[PDB]
RNA sequence: UCGCCCAUCAC
RNA sequence: UCGCCCAUCAC
């Protein structure tokens, strides 16, 4: 049971989030690994961070979260880091994965974090 | 110059000094070794080591007293508070190739410094741990005909008491080196060896009480027997 | 009723008779100093089950935490050292561990001294208080000499005192150049200063109203302000082993390399929290900033391990694989500062377990 | 400034001295965890230091290193004598030679000791 | 991990370790110091100290393949061109104490550094002058076994050629590192190199030459003997 | 614009 | 994170 899912979630948004990689891939900027989303969040470059919810051990990924309200950084959780990684373009998995400039997905990426800000209450 | 000649206790040994004086000895288990940064010489074919009675202490309760020596060649002792090897490679000396030294010591340095020398003198079994905690190396030795212990602690003669019930055989014997001021410093000495004196006598026939001074301070040896 | 020796775990009745038997499959030091110490380990688990499943109850032990462990496995058990079970085995080597029973009993007892190489020691509280009274001392020693040399340097630059207010700045000055007519802007950046603070000195370089320190004069104020750095670094010394001195109820970022690595890492990162928000990509050269700084400045060679240098997986591994090693070695310090912020479950024997994995693929793959 | 320059010098001499009483009476209280027998035993302030230098742990103690360090036969007759039965704690490998570290940096101050006392000289 | 081992050379010596390449070392003459923040290894009775070749041509010579080396333990020798001194502490410890060592520098500020590392080695001798005019220290040097020359002036083939004409023994040696574009920046280096030649083959033997190559470039070694 | 000796700080 | 140059001004 990961704990650094700090909001339960309907059944929406998740999937747009991959699809907002999917669609950033090849028209934008990313930054795809753990250690890549932390140098994105902490040089604050990062316009959306998502996290995988089968990272195990889950202190790799656990400092997440308050990094990045720390900074004002919208943040989302979606179900498996093999399936991530594949939409960050790599062929292996990504714990987590940031997106920099997102190409085609700028509006969706709004909606993805004005739709989380009215659940985060 | 110098010469050799044997004791009255099995393994024991005298060497001559360069004015004509006689001094305690052992003969070497391993030739060429030094053991305790100590005086060796050769005789006959054979390596003949000191028996120092400042550094090697129940040395002192040999020229001072002890009549009860009760280890041959062949036989099994448990040593507690084996630290470098100082008092104990004169009993690796005595047991021989067929007899058996299990060596307990609790610091760690100290025993590393021994470690070496056993690559070597492989009749020691080094061992670390608190000789207060026998049951943390009740797997690593055997029953044994004899305890000696060198540890010196403020509870020392139950030490001995309960290492003898884990280890010691049926008519066995102990020996016991005790420094007054880790029991009390505070005291005369006489009233803290009456205290090992009521203790001892509570579980074991007793037959040799000592005093080490001038070889050492505040210190004395005790020799008993389990039933 | 049980007791164990160098080859295995065996059970006997109050007549002296065996009930069953195992022997050990790995390294047997590390499952001798288990059961010596009470814990229990899978051959005795089985062997205790065993006797269940063959109907026996009168489970007694030697050791009492070995007792304890069993009552929390469920079964009913007591303790007693001197019981039949020991007096068999202890009695009789040559049942249990063949003919050569000492040689034996001497290749694995050499083993498990090794191992017992201990840490935490009962007196380190008055350690801890010395050093930090040591500290408050030797930090006087500093104010002292550098006030000295304060007083001794306005004989030559009054100004000077007045102006920079940090000691260590004032010591490095006189360690580098000391002479105050070979000033210029370039070694007052490096220096550290700020751009409205390097203006000053430079107003006064020919008329400071301090009178002249010979070349022979500078020379014993050059000779006591490199003392001071000998000073300093003793400080440091001494503000490294504060922690290294407290540290005896082991955090699993001590317990995975060493404790002067693991107060040096949160000495450069400033706290645990920033420590446990680093990334790998960062803990690899934490500390490194003198590298940073020249690297930042050209674009040139990259800095290529930090703080975690001074660990034998490092400092005895050849340079072909002394960055290799860096990044993923940070990468399990930097899981090793998240668990001890987080969570404070300990596991730093499995993170050495992970840690020794990637580094056996090293010394397989080169 | 020659003569000022001189003063501070001289000034630097009785802070010098005053800072190595200091550090010499908590070098003096920290070993004796490790070896209580010895503060009575020496009580010339350097020959402390420079034994806690070049000793750190206390069996790295031998007659050639007290006669090196040139003790008298009378001092080394004692030290060895109470090293086989001392009363103090253990500090590890890993502790003493901070200790060590504190007689060290003691022994730099003895020596800038000198150079202010050589720099008058000229 | 690391091993100390001996060179082809007598008093110097090598280490390998955890890349396990050949590094040059020194034996230290005063355990314990320090001269420039070298890599170092204590050892069973011993310490040892590295020579980076970096730092210094002589160390890079020695690895490309100098084979006539000549500055061996308890000999006599005068070299110049010395600064503070990281050339001089290795051949400090290559000589030790049984032999004489004297530095001439020209340069007067960073000689100063090494008046105090001489306190603690004291088979060093120290001395501010110029190399090209061997009166200028007359009254403080003597006769040596070897002359070494890394000043390397415009002058350097008259500092060499007049300091052995005062202090090199019959039968003595000679180095000197040929800094080419110092000596005459007008020609290929192999024109400078033969001159150096033809001058030093009228006074010494030329035992043997070596280019710096591909380690460093355009400057060269030779070593040579007065007859 | 380049050469060597040399300290110190660092990878 | 660090460096240079033109014009003008001063001892």
């Amino acid at each position: 049971k990961p704990s650094y899912v700090k909001f339960e979630v309907p059944k929406e948004l998740a999937e747009k989030a991959l699809q907002a990689v999917e669609i950033a891939r090849d028209t934008g900027k990313i930054r795809k690994g753990t250690n890549e989303t932390t140098k994105a969040v902490e040089r604050g470059q990062a316009k959306l961070v998502i996290i995988a919810e089968d990272v195990d051990p889950e202190e790799i990924v656990a400092h997440l979260p308050p990094l990045c309200e720390e900074k004002e950084i919208p943040y989302i959780y979606v179900p498996s880091k093999k399936e991530l990684g594949a939409a960050a373009g790599i062929e292996v998995a990504a714990a987590s994965v940031a997106i920099i400039e997102p190409g085609k997905a700028r509006d969706l990426v709004e909606e993805i974090a004005m739709k989380v800000k009215e659940l985060m209450k | 110059m110098v010469e050799v000649k044997k004791h009255k206790f099995p393994g024991v040994y005298v060497v001559i000094d360069d004015d004509g004086s006689e001094k305690i000895a052992t003969k070497n288990l391993v030739p060429g070794q030094r053991v305790y940064g100590e005086r060796v010489i050769k005789w006959e074919g054979e390596e003949y080591r000191i028996w120092n009675p400042h550094r090697s202490k129940l040395g002192a309760a040999i020229v001072n007293g002890l009549k009860n020596f009760p280890i041959k060649p062949g036989k099994s002792v448990l040593y507690l508070g084996i630290a470098s090897g100082t008092t104990a490679s004169h009993v690796s000396d005595i047991v021989g190739w067929e007899g058996k030294i299990y060596g307990i010591e609790f610091s760690p340095r100290v025993l590393r410094e021994l470690v070496p020398i056993v690559e070597e003198r492989r009749n020691i079994i080094p061992i670390l741990g608190d000789a207060t905690k026998p049951e943390e190396y009740r797997a690593l030795v055997t029953k044994v005909d004899v305890i000696f212990e060198d540890v010196a602690q403020p509870t020392q003669a139950k030490i001995l008491i309960d290492n003898a019930k884990a280890y010691l055989k049926r008519g066995g014997y102990g020996m016991i080196a005790v420094k007054s001021r880790s029991i009390d410093v505070t005291k005369e000495p006489e009233q803290v060896f009456k205290e090992v004196e009521r203790e001892l006598s509570e579980y074991f026939e007793v037959i040799e009480r000592l005093n080490l001074e001038p070889y050492e301070k505040d210190h004395a040896l005790f020799v008993v027997r389990k039933p | 009723f049980i007791s164990e020796n160098v080859r295995g775990i065996y059970a006997f009745d109050e007549n002296g008779n065996l009930i069953e038997k195992r022997y050990f499959t790995d390294k047997p030091e590390k499952v001798l100093d288990q059961l010596l110490k009470g814990e229990i380990t899978k051959d005795l688990e089985e062997l205790l089950n065993s006797l269940k499943e063959k109907g026996y109850d009168e489970f007694v032990f030697e050791h009492p935490e070995l007792s304890r462990r069993a009552k929390e496995l469920g079964f009913s058990a007591t303790t007693e050292f001197p019981n039949i079970a020991g007096e068999r085995l202890r009695s009789n080597p040559e049942e249990f561990l063949g003919e050569n029973w000492f040689e034996e009993y001497y290749k694995v007892g050499v083993a498990l001294t090794r191992m017992r190489i201990q840490e935490q020691s009962g007196a380190r509280d008055k350690m801890v208080i010395q050093a930090i009274e040591a500290l408050d001392d030797v930090d006087k020693v500093i104010n002292l000499l550098v006030a000295r040399l304060r007083e001794w340097y306005s004989l030559h630059f009054p100004e000077l005192d007045e102006l920079l207010p940090k000691h260590p700045q004032y010591v490095a000055f006189v360690k580098t150049v000391g002479h105050r007519d070979n000033i210029n802007e370039e070694v007052l950046r490096e220096l550290g200063l700020s751009e409205e603070k390097i203006k000053k000195i430079l107003e006064a370089k020919e008329k400071t109203m301090g009178a002249w320190m010979d070349q022979t004069d500078i020379e014993v104020v050059r000779q006591l302000a490199e003392e001071i750095d000998r000073l300093y670094q003793l400080r440091k010394k001494l503000e490294d082993y504060i922690d290294r001195a407290m540290d005896d109820v082991a955090p699993n970022l001590k317990a995975l390399v060493g404790a002067k690595l693991a107060a040096r890492l949160i000495s450069l990162a400033g706290g645990l929290r920033e420590l446990a928000m680093m990334p790998s990509s960062t803990i690899q050269v934490l500390g490194a900033e003198k590298a940073l700084f020249r690297h930042l400045r050209t674009g040139a060679k990259p800095p290529k391990h930090g703080v975690i240098y001074q660990y034998p997986a490092i400092n005895r591994s050849p340079w072909w694989q002394r960055g290799k090693i860096a990044r993923a070695l940070a990468g399990k310090l930097a899981i090793a500062a998240r668990v001890d912020y987080f969570s404070g479950e300990y596991i730093a024997e499995e993170l050495k377990k992970e840690l020794e994995a990637r580094i056996r693929e090293i010394k397989e793959k080169y």
